Parts: C-alpha cells; structure tokens; sequence
C-alpha cells in the first residue's frame, strides 16, 4: 500500500519573528509522523521524530504535533536560518515522504536589474548564437520574461534557470537564454528581453541591434 | 540460514517446545513456516514503526529492543538483533514468554491465519524425531 | 561521533549496475540499521530500504524490490547498495542514513547520472554589454558555459577574489548536454580598467578555462 502525504503550503515565506505552521495530510491514518529539514546542496537532517520529539541540535522554537491523518510542524518564531524545505514522513511498512514545504524568507519587494548580452564573437564563429538576459536580485520570485526578435515575440529556443534565494539579501535571480543558429541570428536585427515583475505595471525592456 | 522443515522440528523439540503450554510441536513448526519460511534472518517492517525479527518474527514494540521503535516494552528483555542467529535459542526463549502472555499462540498472526484449526501434525509428519 | 562516508559520484550507461558504499564509524556496526533514500528534483524523497549489518537482514520498500540490493562488509564496517538494470529514471542523489534513539545522521549523498551521452568539455563564452549599451553606475558581465557533460562544473571569477555580486545559475539539460551561465557585477568605472575573468573547471574532462571578459 502507498500512503500519500500531502504537505501545505507547498511554498511559503515568512519574516523573522513570525509564527510558522505547515501541515502534512496522509491518505490513510498513521501512528507517528517524522520531519526532516533540508537546505540546498546538503543532505536532509532528521528534525522531529515520533511526532513531537526534537532531534539533536533542533532549537525549542520547533514543535511537532498531530494524529491520524493530520500532522503539523510549527516554528514559534521564525529565524533566518530556518529557511529550508521541510519534509514529513510516515515510517511504516513502506515509508513515504511528503512533497515538502519550502520555507523562504520574506523581505521588501525589489525590482530586477535586467541586462542583455549579444552572442559572443567566439560562439558565432562556431556557428551558434545565444542571446543571454540576466534578471538579477528581485523579490518576490514570481516574474515573467518575454523575448522579441524584430518586435515579434519569440517562444521557441528559450531556456530559463532560477537561483535559490540569496543568503545575503534574500532576493532571487533569473537567467534566460535564447539560442539560434548563426544564420538565423544574422537574418534579424533587434533582440529584446522584457521582464514583467509586480514591482511595476510596465515591464523592464532591454535590447540591442545586431546592425 | 534457512532451516529444513524436519531439521527445525528436531531443534524445536530439543528446546522443549513440543506440547509447551499445550501446543504440540506441529504448531511451532507451522508458525515458523508461515512467519518466516524457516529463515532465521527474516525481517519485516510493521506499521507502528516496529519491525518483526527472526524465524518466529518477534516484534520490536512489545518483545525485543531494537533501539528505534516507539513505545518499546522489551518484555523478553533481549536485543532484537539477538533473535537473528542461526541458533534458535533466543527466539525459542522469547517465544515461550509470548505464548504465556494471555493469548496463547494467537500472538502469531501467521499461526492464526494458516495453522490454527488445521492438522498441524502434518508439519512434523515424516520427520524422524 | 558517528559518521557515514559515501563513495563518489557515478556516471553509468543504461542497462549497467552500480554499487555505492557507505563507510560507518563511531559505533558498533552490527547493532544498527542503515537505511537508504533516493532524491530527485521535483520527485522529492523516496525510501529505498535498509540493512542490519552482520545479520544480513534487509527490508525493502515495495517500489524498490528487485532494483536495489544491500550488502555489508563487517571487516571494514561498510554497507553497500547495488542498483541494477539502470535507466535514466535512476539518476539522482542517494543517501545512506541512521534513524534511531541514539543517533540519526545522514551520509553526504552520492550523485548518480545514467546516460548514454559521452563526456564533453564545456565551451566557455564571454558575456559583455553591447557597444551601444548605456552605461550606468554598475556593469554586469558574465560567462556562458555551454554543451558539457556530465555535471558538475565549477565557476569562479578572478580565481575566487570576486565572490560577492556573483550569480551562477543552475545548469539546464537538453539533447544530452548541459548549459549554464554566471553573472558578476562591479562598478562601471572598474571595467575594463580592472580585468575580469571567469574560471570554469570541468573535473569529468579534466579541463580548466580562464576566460577574460573583453569589450
């Protein structure tokens, strides 16, 4: 049997000092719930065991509770270092983990700094043309990037990548790359990167002309 | 190790299980057959976080201590790992305590579902005991 | 102090088998279970199974029966997990770990990549603003690290001296090749007056490129 654990909110943000509560719902009743904390790039750490017992090193601001098909993890007062993904787990006959709750740091809104770059001469000589656009240090993470070639919106050939929340200023950054062949690139003049963020009703536009 | 059927019957007999608390030898051999298929190393995770160990699948919540089971009682006062030896001594001693818990062999799920009410003598049949 | 030291990253082709080790220390090896977990981006964490060293006992999650096989060597206090019939779906990070009332630390994890793709060094391209770009107070530059395999690559700027103001984005896969970008931001008046170079290393191909950013 497969016991499904659904965690909510899937993603949430909190400011230091704020109370945080995340839930884990099971498709079937379980006797105990376990919780693990994982930070980007490192192994998970057991955080709470036997439903409410704190693992070694876990600060008292953390508490676990629940029964049956509903359990929760609560942080009395959010601290900066608590930012991470928390996974619940039922440790029965066939152990399963929830999808995790990603706890991020809440901060003031920040408009992205957008920068566009033409393909390097070296890549062009190789027959390729990648146009890169950086949208750095913005908040919240929600953001939309649109590419335009000679005024027309371009969808295909675009690949995006997002960084994890910055450990310094708690902002987010994004990279968007439009890749075309050397010939296709040479058959168009203007390239534009448009960033739409909640910090403004008007998108930030950055562009250049090959000619 | 995986015990032979008659080999185990002989071992259980020398350990005084024949007619122990009224349960004829066949009962014990039958229980081991359906609990672990005579495998001394068999283990199975349960649902309360407990694990069943050995040839008679002794539980870590009430009988042996495995150091990770909630509500541990360890009524047999023995580490669960000690119930996985090719020598059945530890498992037999604990089994004698389990059967005296107040429910007889009903303590064993496999015994209830596959041995109880059947011709358990068939499990020692043909064995030169 | 209990420790679990796993073996290094693995790169295997489809159909092969791989065995990952987990060396334990700081306690009586035969007295504790060592569990194993799989992690994949988006798919989350999955419990694989466990082994009790010395007794030879093992428990497997129903989803991994037949895929994983645990063994152990008490002479070196090392546990192993063998994954057979490898497929792309097996790519991910694998962990061995403890879970009990005495301790519950996890190993550092082992990255496994299953692909038919061949080891390829990255092409490294400099990213500089267009000659028509309007100068501001700050200037952002970058490096495009394209077409490499497998992961990972290490990117630094000016040999690490430029740590702050740097953003190295997660690589994206396509056509069995990885592509990544990194940006660095400094005062407009400091470039090109002061040189900026991105250092890209790809261990798998034993290659190291130092690309200076020019106008």
């Amino acid at each position: 049997m497969d016991i499904v654990l659904t965690q909510s909110p899937a993603i949430m943000s909190a400011s230091p000092g704020e109370k945080v509560t995340m839930t884990c719902s099971a498709s079937s009743s379980v006797n105990y719930m376990y919780w693990y904390q994982q930070k980007s790039g490192t192994s998970p750490k057991r955080w709470i065991y036997d439903t409410s017992k704190l693992a070694s090193g876990v600060p008292v601001r953390f508490s676990g509770s629940g029964s049956g098909t509903s359990y929760s993890l609560t942080i009395s007062s959010m601290e900066t270092e608590d930012a991470a993904t928390y996974y619940c787990q039922q440790w029965g006959r066939n152990p399963t983990f929830g999808g995790g709750t990603k706890l991020e740091i809440k901060r003031a809104d920040a408009a992205p700094t957008v920068s566009i770059f033409p393909p390097s001469s070296e890549q062009l000589t190789s027959g390729g043309a990648s146009v890169v656009c950086f949208l750095n240090n913005f908040y919240p993470k929600d953001i939309n990037v649109k590419w335009k070639i000679d005024g027309s919106e371009r969808q295909n050939g675009v690949l995006n990548s997002w960084t994890d929340q910055d450990s310094k200023d708690s902002t987010y950054s994004m990279s968007s790359t439009l890749t075309l062949t050397k010939d296709e690139y040479e058959r168009h003049n203007s390239y534009t990167c448009e960033a739409t963020h909640k910090t403004s009703t008007s998108p930030i536009v950055k562009s250049f002309n090959r000619n | 190790k995986v015990f032979g059927r008659c080999e185990l019957a002989a071992a259980m007999k020398r350990h005084g299980l024949d007619n122990y608390r009224g349960y004829s030898l066949g009962n014990w051999v039958c229980a081991a057959k359906f609990e672990s298929n005579f495998n001394t190393q068999a283990t199975n995770r349960n649902t309360d976080g407990s694990t069943d160990y050995g040839i008679l699948q002794i539980n870590s919540r009430w009988w042996c201590n495995d150091g990770r089971t909630p509500g541990s009682r360890n009524l047999c006062n023995i580490p669960c790992s000690a119930l996985l030896s090719s020598d059945i001594t530890a498992s037999v001693n604990c089994a004698k305590k389990i059967v005296s818990d107040g429910n007889g062999m009903n303590a064993w799920v496999a015994w209830r579902n596959r041995c109880k009410g059947t011709d358990v003598q068939a499990w020692i049949r043909g064995c030169r005991l | 102090e209990v420790q679990l030291q796993q073996s290094g990253a693995e790169l295997m082709k489809p159909g092969a088998s791989v065995k990952i080790s987990c060396k334990a220390s700081g306690y009586t090896f035969s007295d504790y279970w060592i569990e194993w977990v799989k992690q994949r981006p988006g798919h989350g964490l999955e419990w694989i199974g466990e082994i009790l060293p010395g007794s030879g006992s093992t428990n497997y999650h129903e989803r991994f029966k037949g895929k994983a096989t645990f063994t152990a060597d008490t002479s070196s206090s090392t546990a192993y997990m063998q994954l057979n019939s490898l497929t792309s779906e097996d790519s991910g990070v694998y962990y061995c770990l403890h879970g009990n009332y005495d301790f519950d630390g996890w190993g550092q994890g082992t990255t496994l990549t299953v692909s038919s793709a061949k080891t390829t060094p990255p092409s490294v391209y400099p990213l500089a603003p267009g000659s028509a770009a309007q100068t501001n107070s700050m200037v952002t530059l970058g490096c495009l690290v394209k077409g490499y395999f497998p992961e990972p690559v290490t990117v630094t700027w000016n040999s690490g001296s430029l740590s702050s103001g740097v953003h190295t984005f997660p690589a994206v896969l396509q056509s069995d090749l990885y592509t990544l970008s990194s940006s660095v931001t400094v005062p407009s008046s400091t470039w090109p007056s002061e040189t900026v170079t991105c250092n890209v290393a790809h261990p798998a191909s034993s290659t190291k490129v130092d690309k200076k950013i020019l106008d």
